[PDB]
C-alpha cells in the first residue's frame, strides 16, 4: 500500500473481437421503444423495416 | 454411465438445452404408435429442425401412411461446421 501510484497494481481485462463468419451467435443488446397504434409510423420489428 | 457414445472430450462451442423433442407418452394406453418425423438442413452455416407426431393405431410395418402433414420448425442452430455424414443411436441396456 505504501508504494507509489505508478507502482500500484492495476487489474487489466482485455476483450478480443473475432468476427467469425459462420456462427454470429453472441453480441450486444438492441433497445426497444414504446408501442403506438393507429398512426403512420416507421416500424422495425425484428429487423423488418 | 449410459454415455457410452463418447469417451473423449475437447473444447466445446454450444451447449443449448430445452424440452425434449419426443413429447409423446405411452402411459395413456397402447394400440397406437408414434410417427416421429425429422428434417435436417445445414445451409449458410445454420441448422434447422422440423418435427411432427401423429398416431397411426394400425402398425402395418410395410409403408408410410397415405396422408399429408405439414412440418413446422422446432429450433434453429447457428453452428457453421461442415457436415457430410449421418449417424443415429439406439437405447439398449442389457439382454431381457
Ligand atoms: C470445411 O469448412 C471450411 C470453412 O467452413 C470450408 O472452407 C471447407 O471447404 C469445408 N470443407 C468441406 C469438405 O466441407
Amino acid at each position: 500500500p505504501t508504494y507509489g501510484v505508478g507502482h500500484q497494481p492495476y487489474r487489466v481485462v482485455v476483450l478480443s473481437f473475432e468476427l467469425l463468419h459462420a456462427p454470429a451467435t453472441v453480441c450486444g443488446p438492441k433497445k426497444s421503444t414504446n408501442l403506438v397504434k393507429n398512426k403512420c409510423v416507421n416500424f422495425n420489428f425484428n429487423g423488418l423495416k | 454411465s449410459e454415455f457410452r457414445v463418447y469417451s473423449s472430450a475437447n473444447n466445446c462451442t454450444f451447449e443449448y438445452v430445452s424440452q425434449p423433442f419426443l413429447m409423446d407418452l405411452e402411459g395413456k394406453q397402447g394400440n397406437f404408435k408414434n410417427l416421429r418425423e425429422f428434417v435436417f438442413k445445414n445451409i449458410d452455416g445454420y441448422f434447422k429442425i422440423y418435427s411432427k407426431h401423429t398416431p397411426i393405431i394400425v402398425r402395418e410395418p410395410e409403408d408410410l401412411p397415405q396422408g399429408f402433414s405439414a412440418l413446422e420448425p422446432l429450433v434453429d442452430l447457428p453452428i457453421g461446421i461442415n457436415i457430410t455424414r449421418f449417424q443415429t443411436l439406439l437405447a439398449l441396456h442389457r439382454s431381457y
